[PDB]
């Protein structure tokens, strides 16, 4: 790109405040815990229900959803 | 010169998500347990 | 060669070193979890 | 078989003296296509 | 006998033959065991 | 016999060598 | 050992047909 | 006087080959290996790889088909020692303790090495540069690594790398079950170098083929070549550089032919450079990564990471490699 | 950006560079010695942490008691500092000579320091540096015979620092090591058992270096030497380049199979040590379970613990049969005529021997990039990687690339002489 | 209104967006994000039992996007799929990603060969590249579609990750002894042959370059009129002829042959896989097995290997395949003495 906005100051100016705004925006995505609830990626608190040596499996093709819930109610 | 699909979109479509992740990931590295 | 020219060998060094700090992290971070492995 | 061991070494060193003496060679030395310095 | 819709000349050269055979034999080699066993 | 056949196809791949390397068609600049 | 004798015929024809084939064409060439 | 007449022979064109000082060793050497090796594969008697008294026979006459195997590694007793023929007694013995292995190997490496020298020396008699000497250096180095360094690092040629198709596979399997290679960058760059070469050797030849001189004596019934005398060469590089550039972006495409062909010889060679090292590095026990555990400190419940199911397979194999040749609990080599 | 190749002929700048990189080599010597005595903890196997120079410093028996880590801390700080300052003493030099001004036109100077293609001056410069090695080599000798000893791992008890007397100066013995098969246990240079050989083996070098340094000083190369070798600047690198490669290999292999030089006590146990160590560890274990070691019959019919070597002696069986050439201070006392004495075995076996077996056997050179200790399958709760595997590994690598270098620069000297330049 | 779009769209800018530009970018983008998204944020232990992402702390290598659960067969569970019921979060928990990536990603591959055809009729070049590209596309479908189809379900298809791929490899070695298949062998031939060519061609050139073409003697120049180009075929020829013994000297062949080797190979390999899809393998040598059972003093590498496999299978299948729920008692496991 021969360096086009790469040299001007506006490019740094509009990003110096932009990029560190996503860098943070993201960081807070993890500290807040949306990942887990939006993606459903159990946290170390919720893998095994204390003294539940089994691994949640999935069996029925149509009950995936009700099955998964059955697993979340348990841990609670 | 102006803002255009090619130059413009391409770059931010790929380049913007990255820092969101790099930001998220940077946050991961400090988590406990 | 700085008559007050718009920098590039600086940009090249800024990010370059910046990246080292993110990756560097990625290594630190790779310690916080495997470290309780047993 | 001791007769064999001997025979070998002769053969081997034989072709060694041809490698060695083929390079130190005052005659062919280091003769190329573009320039001969003798 | 009197038709001209066809370009009637077929050619393979010495070299093309070598690669041709090199393939069939090698190819044969490999598979040999499988047909056999 | 499972054998001779792995040998047979062997001798050819070496016979093909000789003949390919020593009896090939010339690469000339007569052009 | 125990081998399927049809292999021979298989493996021999593999060697010949494509080969014969090409042998015919390198003669018409010359 | 005679001595001078001989050298001139060796030095120039002989209407078949070039056999310089390097091929003075290369030719008699690689011959002894060939001959020995061909015969070993067609009749060698069984050989007990690991000292144990359980001979393995991977030769044609003794019930094998091509894939089933070949020239088997020296005994683990003679393992690291020098085992020539003179040094033993009857050949019935020699044949049992893997003689053919060493004999073939060592001659082959030496002459393999010289085949490389020969490549350079021809350059010196033809005034061209010395590069081809370097690109061969990659696999050669690798052969040595697999056939030498390892048995040298391990303590015995036995388990060097069998000279059979089948055993090649074995060496591989046992190998990653013992050192876990898959997860080692040097074998990772290796797959990079190779999958590289594939993608490039297809790319180049593909493009070089698409941007040809569309109008040179090529019709739809005939296709005949070029010859150095041909100035403009075969293709319109502007069409190729234009093509590739339009498929991704300007930079992506290559401007000149040097950066193109240099790349083709850079990627592969420096990939195997590393792999060949990879092995040589794991020859002295600096095995690949191994992320065997990630936990949930919650209770410490171990969570299996994709890599553990890799260790689950690596496991089954460790257990049964070289069955019944282990007397103690942990292998240490 | 062949920058370093533009410098080729302006020797005034090379000095600036050679003496600049010569400043890094010493810098590292301090940065690492100090980094080590930093992390370094006393009484924990030198090698179970991850050190490399200190072990060298204790090799010279600079600061140690019978195989006892270190009684005196200090000796290392001296080294750490010295070299770290020698890095500035030279950083100054390299920089200056690099930036303040070129060479070759100083009349009195050209008399003391000449240039290329001049066989008589190159020769002379060469010999010079040869008179220096002749010395450094001989200094090592001093540090063993009339100075604070050297670390002998052999006889007896603990082999602390000991001063040598009348080194093996026999004319024969020294080159015999050169004329011996580099195979099965016997590597010419590696075979070095007795520490006294090593001292005497250094005395002769210096005499040989010096007797040579001066030789070329006074003499310019003969005809045969002139018609074999080229004389370009690049070509002298090709000579020196490949020399170092061989050696990389040399030392590497030298590293894996220890000679008293590399006392396994600091560096760790030898690849074979571990195996052989594992055999012995178990004879005892079962011996304590009343197992008879002579009549043992392993699934193979070879006896679990004892079998023979082709030349007919006794050796620990199991894959560790390939390391019967192995010799160390712990396993030796059981050694005797005909191999291992079945009578010293079950009768005269002291306890401190089981310890060493167990320790070594336990810290097998086996490791991975994650510093995971033991078999490729172990759990990440044990960190270790025998220094030897580190030295052997990295150093092999360099000896290789470097060879690639012998090819590249020597093949380019063929392009100067007439080829492509 | 049509042709216009044709042009606006096919307008020669920095990044060429052709007619195919519509399939390619939406799909090749989502197929990338799909990976990177789950890679960094999703867990697949509800469906596979292992750790999928960085969120749980895997290293780059470990992290991947795992395949759906075997209980689901081949149901493409899209967001509105009767099974996920529109709930995104779960649609991810169940692995609805794999399908995402493979499908969108299958079309990105469709778009990329299409974009390779466009550019050839605008510039007026040969379509060959677009054809060389079929190999990978074959390999892809062969692998990620055909194979899973033939078997129990989506689960058994490669997993989208690094290690998750190595595990694939091994899997194959144990149950299929894929290495013995001849097809993988030929495939193994072209890939290594592609790299062998890439070296000799690239090195020969570079090293036979014309002398003095640059006084300074470095090599960074060319031009259009540089018709002859920078090197000799006549010398290479003789070079090879006298070193290797053979050397077809006709530039046009050299390059095409460079298409044949790599590509010809991957097609086989892909064929070989359509075979395994049907548990149809080259895992045995009747001849040997037979004499292997009637006689215990006879062994070959063929055999030694078949032993390792069972070891792979016994130890690796109960943790690797959670749905059948294998319970294997210590004793039962095959095991060499002392290890
Ligand atoms: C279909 C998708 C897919 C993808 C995306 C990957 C991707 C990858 N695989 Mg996997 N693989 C797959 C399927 C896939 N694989 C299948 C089906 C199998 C069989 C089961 C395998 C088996 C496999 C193995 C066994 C290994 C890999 C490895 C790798 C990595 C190799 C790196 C490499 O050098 O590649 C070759 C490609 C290149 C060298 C070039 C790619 C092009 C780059 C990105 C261009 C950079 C150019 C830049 C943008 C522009 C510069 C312009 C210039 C003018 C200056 C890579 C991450 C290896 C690894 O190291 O694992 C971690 C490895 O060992 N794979
Ligand atoms: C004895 C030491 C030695 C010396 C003094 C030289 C000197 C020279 N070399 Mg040679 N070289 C050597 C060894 C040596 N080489 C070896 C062993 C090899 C084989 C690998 C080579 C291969 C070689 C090549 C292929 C080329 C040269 C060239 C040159 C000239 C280069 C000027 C230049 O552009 O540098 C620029 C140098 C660099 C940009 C350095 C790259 C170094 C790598 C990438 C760094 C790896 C570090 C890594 C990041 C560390 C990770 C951390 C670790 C803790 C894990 C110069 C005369 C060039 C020439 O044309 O010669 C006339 C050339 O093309 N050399
Ligand atoms: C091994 C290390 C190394 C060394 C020693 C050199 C050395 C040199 N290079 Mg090469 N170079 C290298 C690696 C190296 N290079 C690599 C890897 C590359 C590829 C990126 C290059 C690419 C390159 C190019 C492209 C060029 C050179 C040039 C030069 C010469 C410059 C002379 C000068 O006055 O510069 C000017 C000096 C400075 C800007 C000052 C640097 C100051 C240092 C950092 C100070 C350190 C502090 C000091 C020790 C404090 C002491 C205090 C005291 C009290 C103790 C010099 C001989 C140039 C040339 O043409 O040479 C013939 C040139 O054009 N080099
Ligand atoms: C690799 C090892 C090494 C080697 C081989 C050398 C070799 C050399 N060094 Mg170097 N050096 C090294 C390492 C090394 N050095 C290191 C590590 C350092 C840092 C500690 C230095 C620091 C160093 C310095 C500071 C100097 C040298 C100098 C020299 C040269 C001395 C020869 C002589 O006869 O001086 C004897 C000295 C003289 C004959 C001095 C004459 C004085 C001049 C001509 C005065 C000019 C002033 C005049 C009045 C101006 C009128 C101008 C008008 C406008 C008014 C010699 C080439 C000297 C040099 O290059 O200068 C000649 C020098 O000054 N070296
Ligand atoms: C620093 C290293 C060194 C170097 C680079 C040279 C270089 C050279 N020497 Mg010198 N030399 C050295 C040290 C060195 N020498 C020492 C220490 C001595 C004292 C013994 C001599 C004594 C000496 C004599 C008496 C003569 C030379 C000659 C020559 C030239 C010979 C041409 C040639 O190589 O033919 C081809 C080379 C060979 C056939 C020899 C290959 C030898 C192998 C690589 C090394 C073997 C080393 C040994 C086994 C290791 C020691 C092990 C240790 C444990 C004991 C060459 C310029 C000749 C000369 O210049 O004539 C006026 C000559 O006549 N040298
Ligand atoms: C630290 C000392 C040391 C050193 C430097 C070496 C060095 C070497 N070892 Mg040895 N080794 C050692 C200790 C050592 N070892 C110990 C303690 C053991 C006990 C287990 C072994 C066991 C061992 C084994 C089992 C093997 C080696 C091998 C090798 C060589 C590998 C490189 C090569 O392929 O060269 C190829 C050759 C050259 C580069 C020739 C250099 C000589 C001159 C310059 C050229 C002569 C040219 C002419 C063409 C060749 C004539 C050779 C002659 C034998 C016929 C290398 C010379 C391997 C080998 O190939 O054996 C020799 C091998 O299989 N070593
Ligand atoms: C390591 C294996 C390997 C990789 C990674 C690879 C990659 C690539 N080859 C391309 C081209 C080619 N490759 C070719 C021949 C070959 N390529 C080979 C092997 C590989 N080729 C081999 C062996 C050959 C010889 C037949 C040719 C002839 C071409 C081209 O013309 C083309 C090019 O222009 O050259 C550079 C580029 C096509 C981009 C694209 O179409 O995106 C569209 C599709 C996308 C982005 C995704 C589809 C969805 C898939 C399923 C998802 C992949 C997602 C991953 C799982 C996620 C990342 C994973 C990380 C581990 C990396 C791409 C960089
Ligand atoms: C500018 C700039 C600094 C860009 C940085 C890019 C970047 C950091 C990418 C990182 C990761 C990545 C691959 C993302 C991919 C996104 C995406 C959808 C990409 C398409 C990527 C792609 C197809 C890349 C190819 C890269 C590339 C050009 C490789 C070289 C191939 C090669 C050597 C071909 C041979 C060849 C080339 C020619 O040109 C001509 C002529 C002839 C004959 C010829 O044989
Ligand atoms: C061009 C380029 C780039 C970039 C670059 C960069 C970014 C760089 C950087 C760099 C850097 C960023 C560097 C740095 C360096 C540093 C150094 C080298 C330092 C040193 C120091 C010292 C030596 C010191 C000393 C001391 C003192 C003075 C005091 C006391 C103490 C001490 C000792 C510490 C990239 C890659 C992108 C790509 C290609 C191109
Ligand atoms: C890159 C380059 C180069 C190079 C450079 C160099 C070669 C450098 C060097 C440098 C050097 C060679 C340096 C050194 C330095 C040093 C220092 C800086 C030091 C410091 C120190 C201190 C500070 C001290 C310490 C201590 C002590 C002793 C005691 C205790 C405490 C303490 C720790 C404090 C050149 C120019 C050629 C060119 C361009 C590029
Ligand atoms: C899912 C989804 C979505 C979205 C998303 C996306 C599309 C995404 C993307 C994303 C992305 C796209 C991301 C990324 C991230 C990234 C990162 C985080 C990166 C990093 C990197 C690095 C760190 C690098 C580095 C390096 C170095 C240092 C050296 C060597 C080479 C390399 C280059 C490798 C939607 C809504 C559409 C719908 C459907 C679903
Ligand atoms: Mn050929 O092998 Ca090196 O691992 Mn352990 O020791 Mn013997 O068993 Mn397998
Ligand atoms: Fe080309």
């Amino acid at each position: 790109p021969f360096s086009d906005i790469i040299t001007s100051v506006r490019y740094w100016v509009i990003h110096s405040i932009t990029i560190p705004a996503l860098f943070i925006a993201g960081w807070l995505f993890v500290s807040t815990g949306l990942a887990y609830d939006v993606f459903g990626t159990p946290r170390p608190d919720s893998y095994y229900a204390q003294e539940q040596r089994s691994i949640p499996l999935v069996t029925d093709r149509f009950e995936a959803k009700q099955q998964v819930e059955t697993f979340l109610e348990q841990l609670k | 010169y102006p803002i255009f699909t090619v130059r413009w979109v391409a770059v931010h479509t790929l380049a913007v998500p990255t820092i969101f992740f790099l930001g998220a990931i940077a946050a991961m590295q400090f988590i406990q347990r | 060669s700085e008559g007050g020219r718009i920098p590039l060998w600086i940009v090249a060094t800024v990010a370059g070193m910046g990246v080292i700090v993110i990756v560097g992290l990625f290594f630190y971070g790779a310690y916080a979890g495997l470290g309780s492995s047993l | 078989m001791e007769t064999l061991k001997i025979t070998v070494y002769i053969v081997v060193t034989f072709f060694v003296l041809l490698f060695v003496f083929g390079f130190l060679s005052g005659d062919p030395a280091r003769n190329p296509k573009r320039k001969d310095l003798e | 006998m009197e038709p001209n819709p066809n370009r009637q000349p077929v050619e393979l050269n010495r070299t093309s033959l070598y690669l041709g055979l090199l393939l069939i034999l090698v190819l044969a080699l490999l598979f040999s065991s499988y047909f056999f066993n | 016999m499972e054998t001779i056949t792995y040998v047979f196809i062997f001798a050819c791949i070496i016979a093909l060598f000789f003949f390919a390397i020593f009896f090939r068609e010339p690469p000339r600049i007569t052009k | 050992m125990e081998v399927n004798q049809l292999g021979l015929i298989a493996t021999a024809l593999f060697v010949l047909v494509p080969s014969v084939f090409l042998i015919i064409l390198y003669v018409q060439t010359e | 006087n005679l001595w001078e007449r001989f050298c001139n022979w060796v030095t120039s064109t002989d209407n078949r080959l070039y056999v310089g000082w390097f091929g003075v060793i290369m030719i008699p050497t690689l011959l002894a290996a060939t001959i020995c090796f061909v015969i070993a594969f067609i009749a060698a008697p069984p050989v007990d790889i690991d000292g144990i008294r359980e001979p393995v026979s991977g030769s044609l006459l003794y019930g094998n088909n091509i894939i089933t195997g070949a020239v088997v590694p020296s005994s683990n007793a003679i393992g690291l020692h020098f085992y020539p023929i003179w040094e033993a007694a009857s050949l019935d013995e020699w044949l049992y303790n893997g003689g053919p292995y060493q004999l073939i190997i060592f001659h082959f490496l030496l002459g393999a090495s010289c085949y490389m020298g020969r490549q350079w020396e021809l350059s010196y008699r033809l005034g061209m540069r010395p590069w081809i000497c370097v690109a061969y250096s990659a696999p050669l180095a690798s052969a040595f690594a697999v056939f030498l360094i390892y048995p040298i690092g391990q303590g015995s040629f036995s388990d060097g790398m069998p000279l059979g198709i089948s055993g090649t596979f074995n060496f591989m399997i046992v190998f990653q079950a013992e050192h876990n290679i898959l997860m080692h960058p040097f074998h990772q760059l290796g797959v990079a170098g190779v999958f590289g070469g594939a993608l490039f050797c297809a790319m180049h030849g593909s493009l070089v083929t698409s941007s040809l001189i569309r109008e040179t004596t090529e019709t739809e019934s005939a296709n005949y070549g070029y010859k150095f005398g041909q100035e403009e060469e075969t293709y319109n590089i502007v069409a190729a550089h234009g093509y590739f550039g339009r498929l991704i972006f300007q930079y992506a495409s290559f401007n000149n032919s040097r950066s193109l062909h240099f790349f083709l010889a850079a990627w592969p060679v420096v990939g195997v450079w590393f792999t060949a090292l990879g092995i040589s590095t794991m020859a002295f026990n600096l095995n690949g990564f191994n992320f065997n555990h990630s936990v949930i400190d919650a209770k410490g419940n171990v969570i299996n990471t994709w890599a553990d199911i890799i260790n689950r397979a690596n496991l089954g194999m460790e257990v049964m490699h070289e069955r019944n040749a282990h007397n103690f609990p942990l292998d240490l080599a | 950006w062949a920058g370093n190749a533009r410098l080729i002929n302006l020797s005034g700048k090379l000095l600036g560079a050679h003496v600049a990189h010569a400043g890094l080599i010493v810098f590292w010597a301090g940065a690492m010695t100090l980094f080590e005595l930093a992390h370094f903890i006393p009484e924990k196997p030198m090698y179970e942490q991850g050190l490399i120079l200190i072990p060298h410093i204790a090799t010279l028996g600079w600061g140690v008691g019978p195989g006892g880590e270190v009684v005196d801390t200090f000796p290392f700080f001296v080294v750490g500092v010295v070299h770290l300052i020698s890095s500035a003493v030279l950083g100054f030099g390299g920089v200056y000579h690099a930036i303040r001004g070129p060479e070759t036109l100083e009349e009195y100077s050209s008399f003391f320091g000449y240039d290329w293609k001049d066989k008589n001056k190159m020769t002379t410069i060469l010999g010079f540096h040869l008179i220096v090695l002749g010395i450094g080599a001989l200094l090592l000798v001093a540090k063993a015979m009339f100075f604070g000893g050297l670390y002998d791992t052999w006889a007896p008890g603990g082999g602390d620092v000991r001063v040598i007397t009348n080194p093996t100066l026999d004319p024969r013995v020294i080159f015999g090591y050169l004329l011996k098969s580099p195979f099965g246990g016997e590597g010419w240079i590696v075979s070095v058992n007795n520490l006294e050989d090593v001292v005497g083996g250094h005395i002769w070098i210096g005499l040989i270096c010096i007797a040579g340094g001066i030789w070329h000083i006074l003499t310019t190369p003969f005809g045969w030497a002139r018609r074999a070798f080229i004389w370009s600047g690049e070509a002298y690198l090709s000579y020196s380049l490949g020399a170092l490669s061989m050696m990389g290999f040399i030392a590497t292999c030298f590293v894996w199979f220890n000679n008293t030089v590399y006392p396994s006590e600091f560096y760790g146990p030898t690849g074979p040590e571990a195996s052989q160590a594992q055999a012995m560890t178990f004879l005892i274990r079962d011996q304590k379970l009343g197992a008879n070691v002579g009549s043992a019959q392993g699934p193979t019919g070879l006896g679990k613990y004892l079998m023979r070597s082709p030349t007919g002696e006794i050796i620990f069986g199991g894959e560790t049969m390939r390391f019967w050439d192995f010799r160390g201070p712990w396993l030796e006392p059981l050694r005797g005529p005909n191999g291992l004495d079945l009578n010293k075995i079950k009768n005269d076996i002291q306890p401190w021997q089981e310890r060493r077996a167990a320790e070594y056997m336990t810290h097998a050179p086996l490791g991975s990039l994650n510093s995971v200790g033991g078999v490729a399958t172990e759990i990440n709760s044990v960190n270790f990687v025998s220094p030897r595997s580190w030295l052997a590994t990295s150093h092999f690598v360099l000896a290789f690339f470097f060879l690639v270098g012998h090819l590249w620069h020597a093949g380019r000297a063929r392009a100067a002489a007439a080829g492509f330049e | 209104w049509f042709d216009i779009l044709d042009d606006w769209l096919k307008r020669d800018r920095f990044v060429f967006v052709g007619w195919s530009g519509i399939l390619l970018f939406p799909c090749a983008y989502l197929a990338l994000g799909g990976w990177l998204t789950g890679t960094t944020f999703v867990t697949s232990w509800y469906t596979h039992g292992l750790a999928s992402s960085y969120l749980e702390g895997c290293n780059f290598l470990t992290v991947a996007v795992s395949t759906p659960a075997n209980s689901m067969g081949h149901s493409l569970l899209l967001l509105w799929g009767p099974e996920a019921q529109g709930d995104f979060t779960r649609w991810c928990q169940l692995g609805g990603l794999w399908t995402f990536i493979a499908l969108h990603g299958a079309f990105g591959l469709i778009g990329f060969m299409l974009r390779q055809f466009e550019i050839a009729r605008l510039v007026g070049v040969r379509p060959y590249n677009a054809i060389a590209f079929s190999a990978p596309i074959a390999v892809f479908v062969s692998v990620f579609l055909i194979y899973p189809l033939g078997q129990s379900s989506w689960f058994f298809a490669p997993s989208f990750g690094v290690a998750a791929i190595f595990r694939f490899l091994l899997f194959f070695q144990g149950f299929h002894n894929w290495t013995l298949n001849p097809f993988h062998m030929m495939g193994v031939a072209g890939v290594l042959g592609g790299a062998l060519l890439c070296a000799i061609h690239g090195a020969t050139v570079e090293n036979t370059l014309f002398q003095d073409g640059e006084g300074a003697s470095t090599f960074r120049a060319f031009n259009p009129t540089q018709a002859e180009e920078t090197y000799s075929m006549v010398t290479a020829n003789r070079f090879w002829s006298q070193i290797f013994g053979i050397a077809f000297s006709n530039k046009r062949w050299l390059h095409f042959f460079m298409l044949f080797v790599p590509v010809t190979g991957l097609w086989m390999s892909a064929i070989g896989v359509v075979g395994l899809a049907l548990n149809l393998r080259s895992y045995d040598f009747i001849s040997q097995e037979i004499r292997a059972a009637e006689d215990p003093e006879f062994e070959t590498f063929y055999t030694k290997n078949l032993l390792l496999n069972e070891g792979i299978r016994a130890w690796m299948a109960p943790q690797d395949q959670p749905h059948e729920n294998f319970v294997f008692p210590e004793e039962v496991l095959p095991r060499g003495n002392a290890l």
